[PDB]
Formats: C-alpha cells, structure tokens, sequence
C-alpha cells in the first residue's frame, strides 16, 4: 500500500567524487531499507541491512541512515565500477506489501 | 414462545461518553461526579478487552482538543508582533556553554492610538525566531499564522476527569492484573463511570500516570512487528526534577485598547541552562526490570540495548512537558545508552526553553506562552515509556530500543485499557412451550429472572457539552420508546414477563428446557438463537394482537 | 547460493507460460520466502507473488491475484504459472529469496537469480 | 364508539425535511441515503397538489443561501484591496471587438510584515473596476463591502441532495405525467424521501434539470395574467457548449501572515471572447414544439413572437451560469428572436466574464472568484426556459413572450413540482354501536382495520443540521406520547381497537353501519364526521376511566 521514491533519479561525478541518493517513503517505517546496487545482466547485490549497517562483502564507500519516511545512500570514492542502478525497498509481506523504488543510476 | 424484558446482556457499541468532575480543560461544562463509586462484580463473566480498538480513546483525544481551542478564544492574537526586529546577543554573566540562546530585540510597536506607535525590547529565545534580509530578525510564526497569546489567567494544570455512560449502557472494567493489550479478561466488573484519568500531554515518556501491579507490564499491538510502539508500564514511579533556574522579570506593553504583550523584560543573576535531574540508581534499576520482561518475548538468552532518540526536528526527538507553564525540550540521551548482557550521582539531562508551540502538531495556528517571573521547578515520576525496536540481520542479536512516541493518543490509551463500553439490550426471547446491576450476567437464564426489574431500571434513567448531552437524552428516550411500542404491539404492554400464544418452532432451537433455564446464561442463549430474532418478532406482531383484535 | 530460472519466452496473448526456479541449495523449512519480482521494461520493480518456504502460505499482489498462481514443487524448485499471459506482462521476472529481520514480518530480500524474460 | 389506533389517514402540513446524501453544499452534515426507494402506490387516491404554494421549495432555498454562507466562512476577507489601483489597458494581440475588457492595475500591497509594503500588478475585468478621480481605479465592491475570497480548494459542482420526511410524515408524489401547475393528480403514490435534486443556480434557462414526459409542459400560476413566470420544460434536451478560450496564468500574491490573493499573472496566446455555440437546428425544432403548446392556451389561430430580454443591468438581462467555476453572463438574443405564423451552423451567443458577484442578489456582502488556470470549457443540456408574456391591445393578435427569471426558487420548483408533504394522524373514532405503508389509504374501512400495526410503527420510527435534527426528534417524540397519553385516559391503552361504553350518538352521523365500513375509506369518514372529535373525545375522558374507578 505503499510507494518508495527516489528523487534523483540520474547523477553524474568524476572518480573520486560522492553522489547521494534520497529515498522517500510514504509512511512511517522504523529503518526497514536494503539499498542493492543492480548491474545489468547481474541479480542485484545487497548494500545495506536495516538502513545502515552494511551488508557482508561491500566496501566502506556505502553508507546511509534514515528513521522513517526518508533514507539516504551516500556513496562516496566512486569508481567507473560503481555506476549501477540502485534501488530502495521496504518489503513488507502481507497487506501492507512490497514496494520498490524505481531505481536511480549513478555514472561515474 | 415467551417475552423477557430487562434481561441482563449487551453487546458491544460506541457511544458518547459524557466529562465529569480556571484551567484550559474547563470544568464549567462539566457534570459534579456521585461520591459514591457504584460498582458490580460480574461472578462469572469474561469479556475480551482490546486496548488498540478502544474508541474511548478517541474521543478523550478530540474533547481535549476542542476544550483547549476554546480556552483560547477569548485571548489576544498577536498579529501586531509581526514586524522587523532589530537585535543582539545579551550582555551578562552567562554560562560558557549556553550562548545564542537569547536575543535582545527592538521594534516599533503600536500603541493604544491609532496615529502613535512606541519603541520597545523584549528577550527572546533562538527557537523562536528567523534571521531574514545584519540584524534583521522576525517572528517565526509570522510566516504563516499570526498566534494568539496563552492567556495569563488561565491554568495548564491537567485536572482529571471521569468518563461517564449514558442510559441504556454500561462500563465494564477488567480486573485482570496480567492483562497484556488484549484478549479474554476472566474478572470483569463494571460501573457507571471511569476513574478520573489526567490530560497529560508528554512525549517519549509518561508522566503522572498509574502504576502497575508487581510487575511491569508491556504492551503492544504486535510485538512483533517494528511499526508499533511498545509502552512499558512501570510498577515503581522513577522521580524527575526540573527546573529553570532563571530568574525572569516580566514586563507589560500595552499593544492596543484593551489588549497587552507580556514581555521579558530582563534577566536577574546568571544565566543557566534548564535542566532535569534523573535518580541514576532508581532508573538503573528500573531498567533492569523492563529488560528482565523483554527478554520474555525476544527469546532467554539474548541482549537488549538502548539507543537515545534518532533523527527529528525537536518534539520528535525529545522529551517534552509544561512545567510551571513553561515548555521544555529535554535530551534524554543520558537515559538510553547502555547494553544488558544475558547471564546520589543524579542523571542530568540538559533541556531548552521555547514560547511559541504548535499545539497538538496542527498546523496554520498555534500558542505563544506569555514569560514567567521568577524560577521554576516542579517533580514528576515518571510511570512508563514509549519504545521502538530497530530490526536485526537473522544471524545475529542485539536487538536495539530506541524512545518514541510521536503520537498524543497513547498517553492515553495507557489508563482506558482496563475499560469497554457496551449497550444494554433487553427483550430475550426462550421457549417455555407457551443483587446488583448485571449481577445476575454470570447466573442461568432460570436464576437471572428474578432481576428483571434491576436492569429496567437503568435502561430509561460557553458551553461545550451542549448538543451532545442533548442527543444522548433523546437517544436513550428513542431506544426506550421503541421497546415499548413493540411490547405494546405483542400485547405484552406492562409485563416483565409475558406469554404468547405462538409455540415455540423447534427450527430455531432443540434443547430441552432442564438443559437451557439450568445452564445457560443470557448472553449465550442469545448467541445461540440471535439468527432468528427478527423472524419471532415479525410473527408475533401480526399473527395475535392484530388478527385476534377481531376475534 | 544462487537461483536459476527458466520457462519464460514468448507466447500469444492468452497463452500461458510457467517459469521456474531452482535454487542452488538453499533452506526451504525455515523463516525464508520465495518471491517473484517483476521488472517492467523501462521501470523499477514490482511485487508478483511471495511462497512461504515452510507451511507454504502465498501472498499476491493485487493485481496478480486473479491471475497467477505459485506454489512449490520440490525441494529445490518452486513454479510460476502465469496464466493468460498478455501484451502488459512483458517484462523480465526474477526469482529472488528473502529474509526476515529478527523476530519480524518485514521481510528483507538477500538473494537474487538473474533474471528470465516472457513477452 | 370505537377507537381506532392506527388509521391510514393525513392531512396537508408542514415540516422540517432532512436533507441527505468538498463543495460549498457540503455534505459533511448530511444523513447517508438508505439504498433502498421505498415506494408504495396508492391504488384509489387522488390528492391535490400546487405547485406555487409548495413550501419544501421554500426550505431548499433557506438551507442552500446558509450552506453557501457557511462555506465562505474560513476564506480570507479581502479587505487590504481598497486601494487606489493605477492602470491601463493591456498589451497583446486581442480581438478587435473585445476592447477595454481588460485592464492591468498595479497598486501598493501589504506584506506578512507590518512595516513593509510591496508593488503588485493583477489583471482585472473592467466589471470589477471604477473610474475614479487619470488612471485611478478602485475596486467596485470598496464602495459597500470588502468581500471574501471564494477558498480556492471549495467546489461549486452542484452535487444533488435528497429530502427525507421525519417520523410521523411522508411525502406524496403525483405520478401523473400530465399533470399540470395545480390539481387533482389520478395517481399518488407515496417515498421516505425525494429524488436527488442538484441546487444548480442559474436564470433564462433552466440547466441540467428533468425532462418532460413526451410533451413540453406549460405551467403556471395564472396563465392569465402577464405578472407570472410561465415556466417550460422540455420532453428533450438541448446541447450548449459554452467556452473561455484565453489561457490564464495565475499568480498568488502574500497578504499577510496566513492570507493571499489570487491575482491573475497573465494571458497566454490571442485574447479572445467567450462564448456558447446552440445546436441550431435543435433550438428551433424545440421551439416549434413549444409554440404548439402555447397556442393551446392563446387561440388556435395565434401568432407567437419572441423576442429578447428587456431593459435591466446584467444579472436581470443575462443567461447565468457558472462553467468551470467562472461565472459567465451571456447575451441570448440569438435564441429569442423569431415569429411563428399560424397554419452545422450552430448559434453562437458572445459572453462576459465577472470575478465579484453578488450572491443571491443580497447587498452587504459578496464573494471574489479567484482566477482559474488554463482554459474552460463544458457542455450542458437545458431542459426548460422561463418566459413573460408583454400585453396586447384587444384588436389584434401576435403576443410576445420574452425570457426571464428573476427569481432562484422557480429553478427548484421545477423539480418539486412532484411532491406534497403530510402529516399521518391517527385515533379514528366510527361506530360499532359500542401490504405497505399506506397502501390500505384508498381501501374502506372495514378493510384498512388490518394494517393498523404497519402505520403505527411509521410514527415513532461545523455542523449545519443540528438543532434542526434535535427538534425534528423531539417533536415526533412528543406528538407519539401524547397520542397513547389520551389512549391511557380512555382506557384503552396497549390496543389497537378498543370499545368505549359509549354507544353512537347519532346526532354525529346517521348512516347505517353497512354504509360506512364497506364503502367509505377512513380518509372520507374523517371528513365527513371531524366537526365532532373534540366532543368524543372529551366525554370519554371523564365518564369513564374516571368515573368507572370509583365504580
Ligand atoms: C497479549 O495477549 C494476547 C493473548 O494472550 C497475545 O496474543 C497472541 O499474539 C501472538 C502474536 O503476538 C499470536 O500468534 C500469532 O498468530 C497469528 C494468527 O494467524 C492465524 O491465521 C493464519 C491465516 O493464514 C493461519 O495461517 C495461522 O495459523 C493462524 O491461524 C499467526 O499467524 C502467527 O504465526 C507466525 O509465528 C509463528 C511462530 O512460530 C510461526 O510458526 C508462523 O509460521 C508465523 O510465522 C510468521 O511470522 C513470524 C514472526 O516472528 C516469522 O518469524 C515467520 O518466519 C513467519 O513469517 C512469515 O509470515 C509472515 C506473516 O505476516 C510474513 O510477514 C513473513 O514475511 C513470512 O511470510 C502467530 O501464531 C497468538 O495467536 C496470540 N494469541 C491469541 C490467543 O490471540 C499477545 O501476544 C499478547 N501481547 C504480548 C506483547 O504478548
Ligand atoms: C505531576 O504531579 C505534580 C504534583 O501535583 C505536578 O506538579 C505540581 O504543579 C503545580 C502547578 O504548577 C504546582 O503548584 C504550584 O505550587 C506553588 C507553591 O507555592 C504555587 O506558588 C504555584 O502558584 C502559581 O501557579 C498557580 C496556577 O493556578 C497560580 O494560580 C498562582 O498565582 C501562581 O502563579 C502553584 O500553585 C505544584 O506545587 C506542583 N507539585 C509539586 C510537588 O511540585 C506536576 O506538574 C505533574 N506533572 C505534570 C507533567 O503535569
Ligand atoms: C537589552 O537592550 C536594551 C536596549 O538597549 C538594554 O536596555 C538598556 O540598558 C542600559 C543599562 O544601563 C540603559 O542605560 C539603557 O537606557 C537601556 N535602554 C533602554 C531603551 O532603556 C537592556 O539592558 C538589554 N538587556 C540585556 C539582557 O542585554
Ligand atoms: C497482531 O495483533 C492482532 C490483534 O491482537 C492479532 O489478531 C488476533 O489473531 C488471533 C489468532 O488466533 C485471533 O484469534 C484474534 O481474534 C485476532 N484479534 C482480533 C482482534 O481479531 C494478530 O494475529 C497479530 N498479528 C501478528 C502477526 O502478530
Ligand atoms: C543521539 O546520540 C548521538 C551520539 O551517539 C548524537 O549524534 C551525534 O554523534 C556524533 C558522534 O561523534 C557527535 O559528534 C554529534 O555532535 C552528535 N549530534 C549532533 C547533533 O551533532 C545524537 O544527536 C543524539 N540524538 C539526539 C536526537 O539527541
Ligand atoms: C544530547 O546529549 C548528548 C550527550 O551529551 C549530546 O552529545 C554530545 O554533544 C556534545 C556537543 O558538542 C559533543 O561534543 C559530544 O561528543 C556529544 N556526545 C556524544 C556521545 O555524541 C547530544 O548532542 C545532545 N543532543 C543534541 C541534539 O544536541
Ligand atoms: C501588465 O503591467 C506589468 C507592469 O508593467 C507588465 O509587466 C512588465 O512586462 C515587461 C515585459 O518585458 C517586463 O519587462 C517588466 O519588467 C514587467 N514589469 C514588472 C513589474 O515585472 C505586464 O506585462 C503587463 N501585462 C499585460 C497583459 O499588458
Ligand atoms: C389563478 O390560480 C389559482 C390557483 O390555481 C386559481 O384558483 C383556483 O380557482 C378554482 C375555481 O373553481 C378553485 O376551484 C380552486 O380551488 C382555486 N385554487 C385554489 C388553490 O384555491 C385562480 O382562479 C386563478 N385565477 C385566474 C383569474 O386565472
Ligand atoms: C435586445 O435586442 C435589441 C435589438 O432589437 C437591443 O437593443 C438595441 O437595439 C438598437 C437597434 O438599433 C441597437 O442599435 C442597440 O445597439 C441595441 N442595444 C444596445 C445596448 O445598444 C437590446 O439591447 C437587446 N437587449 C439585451 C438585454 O441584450
Ligand atoms: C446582444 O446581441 C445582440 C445581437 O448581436 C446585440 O445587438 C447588436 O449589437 C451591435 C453592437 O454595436 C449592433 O451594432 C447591432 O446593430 C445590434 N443588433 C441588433 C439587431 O440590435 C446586443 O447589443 C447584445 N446585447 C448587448 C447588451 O450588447
Ligand atoms: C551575537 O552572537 C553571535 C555568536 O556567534 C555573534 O557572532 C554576533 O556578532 C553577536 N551579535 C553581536 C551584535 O555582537
Ligand atoms: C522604529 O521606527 C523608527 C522610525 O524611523 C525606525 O527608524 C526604527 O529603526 C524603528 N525601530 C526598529 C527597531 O526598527
Ligand atoms: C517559511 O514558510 C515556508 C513555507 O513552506 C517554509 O518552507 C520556510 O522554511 C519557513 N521559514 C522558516 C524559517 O521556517
Ligand atoms: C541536579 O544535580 C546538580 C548537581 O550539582 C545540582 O546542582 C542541580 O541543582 C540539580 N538540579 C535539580 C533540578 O535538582
Ligand atoms: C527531587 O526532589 C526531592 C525533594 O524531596 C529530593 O528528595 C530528590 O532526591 C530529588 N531527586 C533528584 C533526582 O534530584
Ligand atoms: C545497573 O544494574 C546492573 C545490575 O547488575 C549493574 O550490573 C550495572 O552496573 C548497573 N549500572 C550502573 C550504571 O550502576
Ligand atoms: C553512553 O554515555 C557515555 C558517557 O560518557 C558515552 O561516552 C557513550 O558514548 C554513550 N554511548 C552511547 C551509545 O551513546
Ligand atoms: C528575582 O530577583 C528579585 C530581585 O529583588 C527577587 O526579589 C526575587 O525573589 C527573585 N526571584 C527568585 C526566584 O530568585
Ligand atoms: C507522584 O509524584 C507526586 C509528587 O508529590 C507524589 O506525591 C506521588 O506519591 C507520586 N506517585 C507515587 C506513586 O509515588
Ligand atoms: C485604454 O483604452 C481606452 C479605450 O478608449 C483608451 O482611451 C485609453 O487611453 C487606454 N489607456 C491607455 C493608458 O492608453
Ligand atoms: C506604491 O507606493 C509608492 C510610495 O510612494 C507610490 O508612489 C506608488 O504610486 C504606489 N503604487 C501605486 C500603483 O500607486
Ligand atoms: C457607490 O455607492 C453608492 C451608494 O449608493 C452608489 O450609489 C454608487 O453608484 C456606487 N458606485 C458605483 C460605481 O456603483
Ligand atoms: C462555436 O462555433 C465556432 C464556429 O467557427 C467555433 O469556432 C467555436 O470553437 C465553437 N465554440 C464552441 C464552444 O464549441
Ligand atoms: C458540443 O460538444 C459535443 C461533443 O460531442 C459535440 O458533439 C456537439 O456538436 C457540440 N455542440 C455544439 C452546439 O457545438
Ligand atoms: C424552424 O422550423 C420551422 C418549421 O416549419 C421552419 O419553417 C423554419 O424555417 C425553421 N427555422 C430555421 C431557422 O430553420
Ligand atoms: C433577428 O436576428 C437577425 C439576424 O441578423 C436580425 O437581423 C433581426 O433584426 C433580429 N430580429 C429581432 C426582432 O431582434
Ligand atoms: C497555457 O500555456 C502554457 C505555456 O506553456 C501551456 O503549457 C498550457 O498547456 C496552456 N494551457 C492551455 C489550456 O492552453
Ligand atoms: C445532459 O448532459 C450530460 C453531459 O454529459 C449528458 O451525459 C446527459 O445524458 C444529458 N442529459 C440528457 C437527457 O441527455
């Protein structure tokens, strides 16, 4: 019943740089976001458990924090490597269901 | 077929709930309460209770509301405050730490003529203004609501009221010192009115509340989920002292022809940071307490950690009270930070000061509170607090609580859950083959024969409280109306008791009369026959008293 | 450690096409789901329909709910069959395993196949 | 003598009817409609209905003017705009006939700051604005009244309401199809509540309301005279496409702390003049049609004219509407103009645009039309107009009707036309010698004995509406127990038939028993004996039950 957003939906910086990405929900949701990176012709890869602690087998170039109705993904370091699409997601099951965002990419 | 009027069951309903017992939560249109609190014991009767659903919640919240609106509408509204301020720091003896908190501000301010205005300074708290385009600062309600002052005679003192029922219905209270948020209450009661409850309005914490029995009690909706606030409910109060060492000097500027802004007009002595002081030993071990009771749900051997608040503006992220009538925002962090493991030195938290508050979270209105003279303090014991789970990972532990609560309502909700309201609904109808209010509820449908005329009785039995108590009393008198004409119709006018000419039709029922009037109560014979109620009643309005009035 | 999937491919609207998924190994009695993830062609994704890999209740979207149908058939596999395929289901359906948190109903995804196409 | 309680009878009255069911017509204090249009046929009653002395037209009126205010009651008062404008006319690529339209003004405004003033600029309709002493303007309505801004999150789409009887009432409906104004309807039947009635407010033409059975009626007061409306409603619609083609950017300007004006930024593209396209060749069969059936009332061999609206401002002379929630005022000289002697190109008719409007042609008070971004357009199906005939000389022949309207009630009397309001009144007295609601009404007496129960159960059975609902409950239940207060008296309380010791006096009647209970409804038997109630009823009170308890 609820839509994950993401407002910057396109950015660009030279190697080295930061970029943020900001994920708004549409209700109150404690830390509940994963934040995968997604490679085309790759299943995406997890980043984030819980909206900052990261997930095992990512580099501390990931990073994010949140408390409900807004999260964010900073990503700083950035190589060619980590251009990618990057999601955001709730995943609730049952009523109140999964929602994804609709994904923002990163060009480096 | 046989009528039975007055007969003890009910079934569950919302109704309006009237206030019974100067201050914002006026008692003028208020009911004076009977001393004497009339309750009944129910033997054998168990009800399930849900403190979630309870709708007795709701309208607390919105009677609050509106009273506190009204105590407002004879104040002054400060629309002539929003003006250019031109200001400063404060020049005196302050502590290092506490710096850009005030600001000394001038401005052109109207008079009582139309055709003179006055130049005037009053002391002002950061929070409460904006700098705009050096000195250049101004109200920052200006930018959307001009605000009404509080006014100075009127009390924020929260005087507990009484939840009164209507005729025709009933309070039932569960008695059940384990009882968690919901379920089947086995000691049931029930009485006229509730216990006077206090409009206590705080954040992260509960203030002034009830105690629990010997053990703390937690509650929530769904444990398991993370969306839901978990209230603890303590069985020892913790003591909190705060103050506002401040010695303040109010000044009256007269804004217009009846009208006057109460400002600050100075400072004596040093200036101070507010603050609370916390027993460390008392709250060290209360927390003990709620985390020996949190490992019940989250597993034996596991670990509990607490984490001060996350990220929010301000009435979010912190403590909040009126203390003295002066509205505090303090950090508890010095209270939630510490990890429990399986197997006087006062806590202080600092606290700021702010005048101009967005009452109940609404927005395009708010309050400004006038300044104190002298130094405040005041003592609470704090009896619960709101918690929050974070989340986990599955493979490992350490489950974190943070405070919450943004919410007004479960303050609230943390004294009506031992009440339900529910409607009284007499006219049963048993086959017979043609001591106290519901104290017979519990007894057979033989034995509570005898208490017919008990419960009959209470079936009929500037100003805010107008039109509600108005459409309550003409909403009983229907109800009871209505039943009369019925029983009128039936040709059981008059009769507690009455017999039909229609035999009872076995479609609806096969018990033999030994195994319902010896063994069934009221409230399960209704349930077992509420699916043909309307097929009895049709039948009998026309089949005798109409066809046997031309025989 | 990871999914695999097929049964995808094109099929006349009205037609009905059943995908798979076969895990490489992975725990299929325990507090894990199975869920098909939908990703339209030029959007982010979209719930399909979630398996308990225990008792084996299901969950649809609303908008799959008249229309797909899951189930798990081994233990290694479960089946997506997606009945009346049509012109507005072309998309990339991925199989994907998620997590709980600790003790919770929030569910966080942690495996991911690659993904198969249906037109 | 023997007392009936529950007689199927009534008589002519008036009462309070319920509406039921954000636009201004909110519908916040409105009761939900039951699903269910219960309706039951009077299968032998004739009743006569007027349609010019139908007081629920009255009421539809009264609730609407105090809707309408209610809605306005938050938005902002405009009265910073009473300032000397400074204008000229616009710059653009206009039309050449629409010139002076309008204008572009500029002027000092205040600012959410007391001490601080800006320059704005609005564009405004020459309507709106006064010449006053080289380029000074003023608002017009500074001259009477500042005036509120319409909020501009209120609708005015005329969302239709019902009108529900209260307990003890009902409402009749004549269901013959050729019923004129006034009469005796053949066919009666008898609804809980009316058909919903959209409250569309405008004048010339009737907009968006019922059609006609097959012919277009012709109704009046007195066809006769030439001071009555005559009022025409169509067996077929007729399709008006109506337009403001200019795309308007609006702009909000700040007033003050919680206020802004909505002004009109600028215009976009060709400014161009609005107006309405008529299907022609279905106006001018639909006046044929008309012709045809005023000829029946002026001589079979006539001549009927029509001719434009006569001398007066704007809102006596013009088509009204409001279109997207513009008002426009257009100019139907187009429509009326043609002689009818005995024995696509679509008409298009120019239109101005009016952001002050004096509401229900009150003075004191008006409402200012914010802009409206973009471009309007929408269609709409008249279903009647109102015309006046002028005179004659008594020599000669040729009358001409010309539209008019001055009046807001002849739009809903059209609608009500159907419907009369009752009050049921029971306790028939007849004598012995000592199926649905209503649908006994056209049986006799004998007959009707057996729905006595149905009709006695119809007889008990922010906020706008609210004293209104308190004394609707109040009445009903009053008039319920003073009824059964005299039955108590009588001795015959709890039945629906009851015998008196009185025997017939015949000096009320002298009819043989077989003549009455089997030919007269109750509805003639009360007419013929109600000169006689009082005198049985006060005997009975005291000859017996009073006296008989000594006995
Ligand atoms: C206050 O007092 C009251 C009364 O004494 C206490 O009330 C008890 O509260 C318990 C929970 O707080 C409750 O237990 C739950 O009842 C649910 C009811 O479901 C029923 O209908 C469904 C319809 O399909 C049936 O399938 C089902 O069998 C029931 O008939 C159950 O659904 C809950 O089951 C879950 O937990 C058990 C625990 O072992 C699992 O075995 C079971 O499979 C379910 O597990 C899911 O959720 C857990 C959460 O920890 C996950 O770990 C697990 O992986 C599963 O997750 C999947 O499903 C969820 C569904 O949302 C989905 O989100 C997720 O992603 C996965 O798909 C459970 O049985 C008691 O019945 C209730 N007692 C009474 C009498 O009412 C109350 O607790 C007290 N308050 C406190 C604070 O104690
Ligand atoms: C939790 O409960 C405690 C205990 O009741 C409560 O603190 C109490 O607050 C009231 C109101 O501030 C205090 O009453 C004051 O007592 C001093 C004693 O000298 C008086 O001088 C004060 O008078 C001023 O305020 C009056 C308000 O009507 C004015 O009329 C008067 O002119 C003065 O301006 C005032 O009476 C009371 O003493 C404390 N109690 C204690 C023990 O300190 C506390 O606030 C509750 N918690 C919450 C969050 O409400
Ligand atoms: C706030 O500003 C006012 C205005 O300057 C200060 O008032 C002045 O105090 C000095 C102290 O001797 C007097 O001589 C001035 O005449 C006062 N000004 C006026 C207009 O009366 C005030 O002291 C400042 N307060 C603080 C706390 O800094
Ligand atoms: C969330 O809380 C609700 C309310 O307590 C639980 O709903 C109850 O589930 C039991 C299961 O047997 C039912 O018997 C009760 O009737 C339900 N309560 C009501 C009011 O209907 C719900 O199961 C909880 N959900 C979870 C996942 O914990
Ligand atoms: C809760 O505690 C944290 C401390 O863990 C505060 O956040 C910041 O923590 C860093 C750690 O180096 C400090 O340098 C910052 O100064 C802290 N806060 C700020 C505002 O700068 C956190 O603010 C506390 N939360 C609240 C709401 O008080
Ligand atoms: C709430 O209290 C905490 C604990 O004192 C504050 O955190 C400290 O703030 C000072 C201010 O510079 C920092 O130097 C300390 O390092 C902070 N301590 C920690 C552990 O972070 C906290 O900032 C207060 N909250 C807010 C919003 O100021
Ligand atoms: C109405 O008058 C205003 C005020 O002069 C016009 O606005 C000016 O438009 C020119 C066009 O280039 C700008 O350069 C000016 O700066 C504008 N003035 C202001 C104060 O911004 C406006 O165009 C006129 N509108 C019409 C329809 O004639
Ligand atoms: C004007 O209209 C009224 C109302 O229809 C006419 O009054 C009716 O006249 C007839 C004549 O027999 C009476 O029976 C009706 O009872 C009258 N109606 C009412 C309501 O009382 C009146 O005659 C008309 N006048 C003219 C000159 O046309
Ligand atoms: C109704 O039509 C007449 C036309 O017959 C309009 O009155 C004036 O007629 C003369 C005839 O030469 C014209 O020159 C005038 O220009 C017409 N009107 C005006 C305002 O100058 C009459 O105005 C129409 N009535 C209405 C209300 O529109
Ligand atoms: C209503 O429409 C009529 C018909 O077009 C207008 O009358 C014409 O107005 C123009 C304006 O100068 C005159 O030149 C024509 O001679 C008029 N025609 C006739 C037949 O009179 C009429 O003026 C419009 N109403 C108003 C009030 O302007
Ligand atoms: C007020 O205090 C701030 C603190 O940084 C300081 O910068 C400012 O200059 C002070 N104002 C004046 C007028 O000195
Ligand atoms: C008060 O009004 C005078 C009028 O000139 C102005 O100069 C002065 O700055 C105003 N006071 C403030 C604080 O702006
Ligand atoms: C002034 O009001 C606008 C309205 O949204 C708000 O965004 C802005 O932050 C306000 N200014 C301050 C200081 O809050
Ligand atoms: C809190 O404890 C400190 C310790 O020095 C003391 O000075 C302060 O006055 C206490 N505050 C209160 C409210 O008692
Ligand atoms: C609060 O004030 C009381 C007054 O009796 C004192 O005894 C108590 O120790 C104080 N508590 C704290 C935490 O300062
Ligand atoms: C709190 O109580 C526990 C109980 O064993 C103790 O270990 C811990 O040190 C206490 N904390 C403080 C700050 O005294
Ligand atoms: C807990 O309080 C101590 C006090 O110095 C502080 O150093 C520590 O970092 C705090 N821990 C957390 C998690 O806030
Ligand atoms: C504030 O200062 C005044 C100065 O005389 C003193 O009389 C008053 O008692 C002080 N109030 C407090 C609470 O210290
Ligand atoms: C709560 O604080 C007040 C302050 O006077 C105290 O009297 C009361 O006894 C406290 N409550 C408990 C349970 O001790
Ligand atoms: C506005 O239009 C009228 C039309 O006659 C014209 O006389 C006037 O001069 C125009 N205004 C300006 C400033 O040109
Ligand atoms: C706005 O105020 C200034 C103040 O001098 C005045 O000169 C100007 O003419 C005003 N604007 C208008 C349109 O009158
Ligand atoms: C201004 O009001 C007077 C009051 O009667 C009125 O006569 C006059 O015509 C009004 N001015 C305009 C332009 O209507
Ligand atoms: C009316 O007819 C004219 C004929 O050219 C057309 O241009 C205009 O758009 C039509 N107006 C409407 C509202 O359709
Ligand atoms: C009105 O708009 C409709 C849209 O279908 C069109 O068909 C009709 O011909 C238009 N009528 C006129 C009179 O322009
Ligand atoms: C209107 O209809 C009549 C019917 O005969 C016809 O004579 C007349 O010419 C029509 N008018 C137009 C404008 O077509
Ligand atoms: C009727 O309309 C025509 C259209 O040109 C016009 O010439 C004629 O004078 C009008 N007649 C009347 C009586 O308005
Ligand atoms: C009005 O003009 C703007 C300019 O871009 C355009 O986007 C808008 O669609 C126009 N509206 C209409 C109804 O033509
Ligand atoms: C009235 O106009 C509306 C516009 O949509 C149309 O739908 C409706 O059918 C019209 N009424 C008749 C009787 O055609």
């Amino acid at each position: 019943d609820i839509v994950m957003t993401q407002t910057p939906a396109s950015v660009e910086a030279d190697v080295g740089g930061t970029v943020t990405i900001k994920c708004q929900a549409s209700q109150r949701i404690v830390n509940l976001v994963a934040w995968y990176q997604h490679k085309p012709g790759q299943p995406p890869k997890l980043l984030i458990i819980g909206a900052s602690d990261l997930a095992s087998g990512v580099p501390s170039r990931f990073s994010g924090s949140g408390y409900g109705t807004e999260f964010t993904l900073t990503i700083s370091d950035l190589e060619c490597a980590d251009a990618a699409t990057y999601f955001c997601q709730s995943a609730y099951n049952g009523d109140g269901d999964n929602a994804f965002g609709g994904g923002t990419e990163v060009v480096v | 077929v046989t009528v039975y009027y007055g007969v003890p069951v009910w079934k569950d309903a919302e109704t309006t709930l009237f206030c019974a017992s100067h201050n914002v939560w006026a008692t003028h249109a208020c009911v004076p309460t009977d001393p004497n609190p009339q309750e009944i014991h129910l033997e054998n009767v168990t009800e399930e209770f849900n403190m979630w659903k309870n709708n007795m919640v709701e309208q607390m919240h919105t009677d609050i509301i509106s009273l506190w609106d009204q105590s407002l509408k004879p104040c002054v509204k400060l629309t002539p405050l929003c003006v250019t301020l031109q200001c400063t720091n404060v020049t005196n003896n302050i502590t290092d730490d506490m710096r850009g908190e005030l600001k000394n501000c001038s401005f052109n301010m109207t008079t009582e003529l139309r055709d003179k205005k006055q130049k005037v300074y009053s002391l002002f708290y950061r929070l409460d203004v904006v700098q705009i385009n050096n000195k250049e600062y101004r109200l920052i309600n200006c930018n959307t609501s001009a605000c009404t002052q509080a006014c100075p005679k009127v009390s924020f003192e929260p005087i507990p009221i009484h939840y009164c029922a209507p005729a025709g219905f009933a309070i039932l209270k569960c008695k059940d010192k384990k009882f968690n948020g919901t379920g089947p209450c086995p000691s049931v009661s029930t009485v006229q009115c509730t216990h006077g409850i206090k409009p206590v309005v705080s954040t992260q914490l509960l203030l002034n509340g009830s105690l629990a029995e010997e053990e703390v009690m937690i509650r929530s909706e769904n444990i398991t989920n993370n969306a839901k606030n978990i209230l603890v409910q303590f069985n020892t109060p913790v003591q909190i002292n705060c103050t506002r060492p401040n010695n303040y000097t109010r000044k009256s500027i007269r804004i217009g022809p009846g009208q006057a802004f109460y400002a600050t007009g100075d400072i004596i002595g040093d200036i101070r940071q507010a603050h609370c002081n916390v027993s460390k030993a008392t709250w060290n071990e209360t927390l003990g307490k709620v985390v020996k009771q949190l490992r019940k749900h989250f597993g034996n051997n596991t670990i509990i950690r607490f984490a001060n608040s996350s990220g929010g503006d301000l009435e979010v992220t912190t403590h909040s009270f009126n203390c003295g009538g002066e509205f505090f925002y303090c950090n508890t962090s010095g209270l939630f930070n510490s990890t429990w493991i399986s197997n006087n030195d006062s806590i202080t938290l600092p606290c700021r000061i702010k005048q101009i508050i967005n009452m109940w979270q609404r927005i395009g209105q708010c309050m400004y509170a006038p300044p104190i003279q002298g130094v405040i303090r005041c003592v609470s014991n704090i009896t619960g607090l709101i918690l929050t789970r974070d989340g986990g990972s599955t493979n490992s532990t350490t489950e974190t609580f943070r405070p919450g609560g943004g919410d007004m309502r479960d303050n609230w909700r943390s004294e009506l859950y031992k009440y339900k309201v529910v409607k009284i609904e007499p006219l049963g109808v048993a086959p017979t083959r043609a001591r106290g209010f519901l104290g017979a509820a519990g007894s057979t449908m033989g034995a509570a024969s005898m208490t017919l005329t008990v419960q009959a009785r209470n079936l009929l039995s500037l100003t805010v409280w107008g039109i509600k108590q108005l459409q309550a009393r003409v909403l009983a008198v229907e109800r009871y109306l209505r039943d009369q004409q019925l029983l009128g119709i039936w040709g059981c006018s008059g009769k507690l008791i009455c017999t039909t000419n229609v035999p009872w039709n076995s479609s609806w029922s096969n018990r033999n009369l030994s195994e319902i009037w010896d063994n069934m109560t009221w409230l399960q014979w209704d349930k077992e026959i509420s699916n043909y109620t309307q097929i009895i009643y049709g039948l009998l309005e026309e089949s005798q008293n109409q066809q046997e009035k031309n025989e | 450690q990871s999914l695999e999937e097929s049964g995808g491919g094109l099929v006349k609207p009205g037609g009905t096409l059943t995908l798979t998924c076969k895990a490489s190994g992975i725990d299929f009695t325990s507090g894990y789901d199975m869920c098909w993830v939908r990703q339209a062609p030029g959007k982010g994704l979209e719930w399909v329909a979630c398996i308990y890999l225990g008792d084996g209740n299901t969950y649809y979207a609303s908008w799959a709910k008249g229309q797909f149908t899951i189930s798990k058939t081994s233990s290694t596999t479960v089946t997506l069959q997606m009945t009346s395929l049509t012109a507005a289901d072309t998309a990339t359906y991925f199989c994907a395993r998620f997590a709980g948190y600790r003790y919770s109903v929030w569910s966080y995804p942690d495996l991911w196949g690659p993904g198969t196409l249906v037109t």
